[PDB]
C-alpha cells in the first residue's frame, strides 16, 4: 500500500499513481483502438459489413456489431440482436480485437445510453420519420436529436461523416467537435461544393464513378458497375451505402488499392 | 564419476569401507550390501526432479542452453545475465498472478468466461433446500449436476442424477462436504471429456481421457482382464506414468454394480465395459491423441480463451460429443482452465502420436535461434591477472554495457561493489551470471578455484 | 443525476414515498428519514472501491485513459482490444506468480538475497 | 548458374535419353546430376530421394546436412538417419509426414490435394 507516500504529513507528497501508469502506459497513449460508429436509419447493418469487409483487406483484426450477430474476425462470436451497449463490452473486452465497428440502434440510446465515451469516426446516413411514438420521440426532430449523439460524440481529432442531401443531418453540421466530411449522390450539391472550396473530404457519385474530393483533386475509386452490391448500378441505395463507407476509411488514412479490393470483392 | 553429488559421496565412502572389511574377514555380509544399495537408492530419490521439469530441462540441454538450479524453491534458471527466465514446474517468470488466481476460482471463470460470449455450462447456486427445486427449472430440466463450490479431489460431487431423491441426497452430501454450507448445480452435459494444451495462445496437444474400461474381445471377462490390464509394463503408480493400475475399490465397485453386470459376466460381442466414469487418468483411464482432427474453429475458441483468462500455458477441459465440429452445432461447453497443467499424458498418449510439448515450452521461452548466453571473457595466467581483468572491464565501460566482473580485490557489478573478499572461485562466479543486469561478464580464474572446485 | 447506481434507483424510488407521505399527512416521520440516509450511506460503502485503487483511476481519468470494472475479483480493466492492462489493487497483470510466491517465503527469500 | 545454393533438391536418376553428348552411362548421367547437390553450402540442406540408389550414394562429398524422402515409411536407410539427427519426409498412412528425429509432423491427407 503506497498511500502512506501521498501524504507524509511530515515532507512532500509523491505522485505514486503517476508512476504506477507510466509504467502501465509508457509514452504518450493511451489505450484507445479505432472505434467506428455507424447510426442512421435505413442502411446499418451493411455499412457496418462493409466497412468490416474493406478493413479485413488491411492485415487487422477487426471486431464488429450489427443485427445478425457479434463477429471478432473470421468467426461468429454471438448470435442474437445485439445492438446496444451490453453488446459492445463484448468487442471492446476481447484482447486480440484492433479496430470495432459498432452498429449503434436508436433503442439501445435510449435504453441504456451510447457504449463509449468517444469514437475515431462517426458516420450518420439518414433520419427518416418511419416508425414514431415509442418511448418518448414522436417527432422528427426529437428523432434527429437522438440521432445526433454519435455526432455530438467525436473527439476533436475524428471525423463526422454526414449526407449532404438530408436537411436534418446536415443540419448537424454545428455541434461537432472534429472535422465534418460530407457525402452525397448528387454531384452538384451547393453545400459539398462549397465545403470542398476550403478544406475537402467529400465523396460523390458523379460519372458512373465513385469519387473521393480532397479540395480541387478527384480520386476515382470504382466505376460502379464492378461493385457487387450495386447490382450494376441499378440500385440508388446501396451506392450512397458504398460512398459513406469509402470514405469513413479514406479519413482514416487506408490506402486506395485496398479500398478498391475491398469494395471489388464484397458480396451480400 | 558421479550423477549425484550425495550418492556419489556416499558410495565413495562406502568402496573403502567395503574393501576394508574384505581384506580383513575376506567376505562383506550381505545385509550392509543391502543397506547400501537401499540408501543410495534413496539418495538417488531425493535429489530428483518432477517429471515435467526434468523434460523440460532434457530439450534445454539438447539446443544448448545453460540451465541452474536455484534454491529457492525448486526454480530452474535458464540462460546468463539479463537473458535468464525462470520456471518451477510448468509455471514461468511470465506467467501473472492475476490469471492463476482466476483460474483457481470456478465460480468466477465460468462469469467471466460467459460475459465473453464462451458456451458454458448454464448453472445456479444454491444455499437452502427450498431454493433446490426453484434451481431445476432453471437450469432446464434433467438431467443435473450437483456440487460444492469449494472442495478438492472431488469431495462430495454427483455426476448424473435424474430425480428427486437422489438430487436431494447428493445436495446434503454436497453441503456437508463444502466449507461454505453453500452448492451449486449444473445442467449435465453428455460428451467426451477432452484435455486441450494451449502454450503461447497456441494449441500443442489435443486428448481425449476415455475411463477405465476393458473390452472382451477374447471372449475373457472382467475377472482375468483387471489383472491382465495391471500386468502391462505400461501401468505404474506415482507421478510418472500416465496409466495407473486399476484400483479395485469399493466406490469403484458399487460403480460396477451400477453397470448392471457382475464380476464373471462375459462382455457380448466383445464390447469396451467401464469400470468408472469420472474419466481420470489416476482411476486408470487411458489417453486418445485428437490433434489433427479438431476442428479450426474450436482452436481459435481455445486459443481466445486463453488469453481471456490471461495465462501463457494452460490446460483446458472440454465436455462436447465430437472435437471435429464447432461446438455450437454439438452442446459443447468448457468445463474449467487449469493454470499449472502436466503434459504428461500428451507425451506419451498410448494411442496416437506424442507431442513435443518441452519443444513448444522452450520456443516460447527463447523465440528464435538465440540461447541465453552472454559474453564471457576468461583471464588466466601466473602474474597478471587482477590488472588485465580490470582494464577489460574499463574498456567495455566505454561502450554503453553493464559489465560485471571478479577479481582479487572483489567482485564488481558496474560502477558499485557487489561482494568483498578473494572472490576468484567459481562460487563467486554464479553471483554475476545470475545477476538480471549484468551484459557481460569478465572473470578472473584462479589456479586454487580450478584446482577446488573446477571451471 | 446520481454517482452511485443503487444508491440513485433507491433516492428515485424514496422521493416520490417522501413526497406522498408530506401531501398525505402534513408531515414526514424523522425516524423515516435517518433510515433512509442510514441506508443510502450503507449503499454508497457498499460499492466503493479501495482507498488504492481509487488513487489510480484518478490518475487514469485525468490522462484520458478509459477504464471499466470487470465483475471477476474486484478487477480493473485500462483500454480497449490489444492494449488493455488490468490492476485489482496494486498487483498487475504483469506482476509474476513466482515473484509473488518467493516474497511470501520469508526464509527462502532471505536466502536467494545472500 | 551460381556459385552455392541454400537448398538443393534430387529427384530422381533415369537414364531414359543418352548419347547426347559425352554422357553414355548411367553412371555419368548421376556424375552430372550430383553437381547441384556438391554446390550446397555447409549450411544448406540437401533433398535426397532414399528409393534411388544412385541419388542415395550422393550422401558422401556434400558439405552441408542431408535430408531423405521416400514413398516407402521402412526405408532401412532414412529410418538409420532418424534415430541420430532427423529431417526426413515419408508417406506412412495415407499422410505427408515429416520426422524430426523421434517426432513425427502431419502435413495433410494426401486426399485433399488436388
Ligand atoms: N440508404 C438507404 N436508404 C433507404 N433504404 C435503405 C438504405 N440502405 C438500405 N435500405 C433498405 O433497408 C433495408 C434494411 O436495411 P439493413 O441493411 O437491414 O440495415 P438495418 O437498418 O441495420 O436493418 P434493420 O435496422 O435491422 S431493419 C434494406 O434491405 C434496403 O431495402
Ligand atoms: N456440466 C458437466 N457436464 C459433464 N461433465 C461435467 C460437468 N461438470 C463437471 N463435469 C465433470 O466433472 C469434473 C469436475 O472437475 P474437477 O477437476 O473434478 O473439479 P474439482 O472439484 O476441482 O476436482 P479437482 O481437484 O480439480 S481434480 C470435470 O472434469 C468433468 O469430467
Ligand atoms: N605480465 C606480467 N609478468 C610478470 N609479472 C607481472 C605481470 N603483470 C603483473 N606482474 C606483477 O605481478 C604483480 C601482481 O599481479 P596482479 O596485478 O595482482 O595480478 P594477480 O595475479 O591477480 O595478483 P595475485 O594473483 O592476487 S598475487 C604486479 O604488481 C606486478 O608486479
Ligand atoms: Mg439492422
Ligand atoms: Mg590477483
Amino acid at each position: 500500500g503506497f498511500r502512506m507516500h501521498v501524504a507524509p504529513s511530515r515532507g512532500l507528497a509523491r505522485n505514486v499513481a503517476g508512476a504506477v501508469m507510466d509504467m502501465l502506459f509508457p509514452g504518450s497513449k493511451n489505450g484507445r483502438i479505432p472505434i467506428l460508429s455507424v447510426t442512421g436509419t435505413n442502411g446499418k447493418t451493411t455499412t457496418t459489413r462493409l466497412l468490416a469487409h474493406i478493413i479485413k483487406q488491411t492485415g487487422k483484426v477487426v471486431g464488429y456489431t450489427t443485427t445478425d450477430g457479434t463477429y471478432i474476425g473470421e468467426y461468429l462470436a454471438e448470435t442474437g440482436d445485439n445492438t446496444g451497449p451490453q453488446s459492445a463490452h463484448l468487442i471492446l473486452s476481447d484482447p486480440t480485437v484492433e479496430v470495432a465497428v459498432l452498429e449503434t440502434a436508436r433503442g439501445g440510446i435510449l435504453r441504456s445510453g451510447l457504449g463509449f465515451s468517444s469514437c475515431e469516426v462517426g458516420i450518420v446516413l439518414n433520419v427518416t420519420a418511419d416508425h414514431l411514438g415509442i418511448g418518448d420521440i414522436d417527432t422528427i426532430e426529437q428523432l434527429a436529436k437522438l440521432k445526433s449523439v454519435v455526432a455530438e460524440s467525436v473527439m476533436p481529432k475524428g471525423y463526422a461523416v454526414l449526407n449532404a442531401e438530408d436537411p436534418l443531418v446536415a443540419a448537424m453540421a454545428d455541434r461537432v467537435k472534429g472535422q465534418v466530411a460530407y457525402f452525397s449522390m448528387d454531384p452538384n450539391n451547393e453545400l459539398l461544393l462549397r465545403h470542398t472550396e476550403a478544406g475537402g473530404l467529400a465523396a460523390i457519385y458523379e460519372n458512373g464513378y465513385i469519387s473521393i474530393l480532397k479540395g480541387d483533386w478527384t480520386l476515382r475509386i470504382e466505376k460502379a458497375v464492378n461493385v457487387p452490391i450495386t447490382m450494376a448500378g441499378k440500385a440508388p441505395f446501396m451506392i450512397a451505402n458504398a460512398l459513406a463507407a469509402c470514405l469513413a476509411v479514406f479519413t482514416q488514412g487506408v490506402k486506395i488499392e485496398h479500398i478498391r479490393k475491398g469494395l471489388s470483392t464484397f458480396v451480400a | 564419476e558421479y550423477e549425484n553429488e550425495q550418492a556419489g559421496r556416499y558410495a565413495a565412502r562406502a568402496a573403502v569401507r567395503l574393501c576394508q572389511s574384505i581384506v580383513d574377514t575376506g567376505t562383506y555380509p550381505a545385509t550392509e550390501l543391502q543397506q547400501d544399495l537401499e540408501d543410495l537408492k534413496e539418495l538417488k530419490n531425493q535429489a530428483s526432479l518432477g517429471p515435467s521439469t526434468e523434460a523440460i530441462v532434457k530439450e534445454a540441454e539438447a539446443r544448448g542452453i545453460p540451465w541452474t538450479q536455484l534454491g529457492a524453491r525448486f526454480m530452474i534458471q535458464f540462460g546468463y545475465g539479463v537473458n535468464q527466465k525462470k520456471i518451477q514446474a510448468t509455471l514461468s517468470n511470465q506467467t501473472g498472478i492475476l490469471g492463476v488466481e482466476l483460474a483457481c476460482d470456478k465460480e468466477g471463470t465460468k462469469r467471466i468466461l460467459k460475459d465473453a460470449g464462451v458456451p458454458v455450462p448454464r448453472g445456479t447456486v444454491a444455499r437452502y433446500f427450498d431454493e433446490l427445486q426453484d434451481a431445476i427449472e432453471y437450469v432446464g430440466g434433467y438431467p443435473i449436476v450437483i456440487k460444492p463450490l469449494d472442495g478438492n479431489h472431488g469431495r462430495g460431487i454427483t455426476i448424473d442424477v435424474k430425480n428427486w431423491q437422489e438430487a436431494e441426497e447428493a445436495y446434503d452430501l454436497a453441503r456437508k462436504a463444502s466449507k461454505t454450507k453453500t452448492v451449486i448445480v449444473e445442467r449435465y452435459y453428455t460428451g467426451k471429456d477432452h484435455r486441450v494444451l494451449v502454450v503461447n495462445g497456441k494449441v500443442v496437444a489435443v486428448a481425449e481421457r476415455v475411463p477405465a474400461h476393458v473390452v472382451g474381445n477374447g471372449k475373457s471377462t472382467i475377472a482375468e482382464l483387471i489383472e491382465e490390464t495391471n500386468r502391462d509394463p505400461q501401468r505404474g503408480d506415482g507421478h510418472d506414468n500416465i496409466l495407473t493400475r486399476i484400483t479395485v475399490d469399493k466406490s469403484a465397485l458399487d460403480i460396477l454394480g451400477k453397470q448392471g453386470y457382475s464380476i464373471d459376466s462375459i462382455p457380448l460381442k466383445g464390447k469396451k465395459c467401464f469400470l468408472r466414469a469420472t474419466a481420470n487418468l489416476s482411476t486408470g483411464g487411458i489417453a486418445v491423441d485428437r490433434t489433427d482432427e479438431i476442428h479450426p474453429e474450436n482452436v481459435w475458441l481455445l486459443s481466445r480463451v486463453a488469453k481471456i483468462i490471461g495465462l501463457d500455458i494452460a490446460g483446458i477441459d472440454v465436455v462436447t460429443e465430437d472435437i471435429s465440429q464447432p461446438l455450437r452445432e454439438v452442446e459443447g461447453v468448457i468445463v474449467e482452465v487449469n493454470a499449472a497443467p502436466g503434459f504428461r499424458m500428451h507425451v506419451a498418449p498410448s494411442r496416437g502420436l506424442a507431442r513435443n510439448v518441452a519443444g513448444a515450452v522452450m520456443d516460447m521461452l527463447f523465440p528464435g535461434s538465440k540461447n541465453g548466453r552472454i559474453p564471457i571473457l576468461s583471464v588466466t595466467g601466473t602474474n597478471g591477472k587482477t590488472t588485465t581483468t580490470r582494464l577489460l572491464a574499463h574498456i567495455i565501460k566505454q561502450t554503453g554495457k553493464v559489465v560485471g566482473y571478479t577479481t582479487t580485490d572483489g567482485t564488481y557489478i558496474g560502477e558499485y561493489l557487489a561482494e568483498t573478499g578473494d572472490n576468484t572461485g567459481p562460487q563467486s562466479a554464479h553471483l554475476i551470471l545470475s545477476d538480471p543486469t549484468v551484459e557481460v561478464a569478465v572473470l578472473e580464474t584462479a589456479r586454487g578455484g580450478i584446482l577446488r572446485s573446477g571451471l
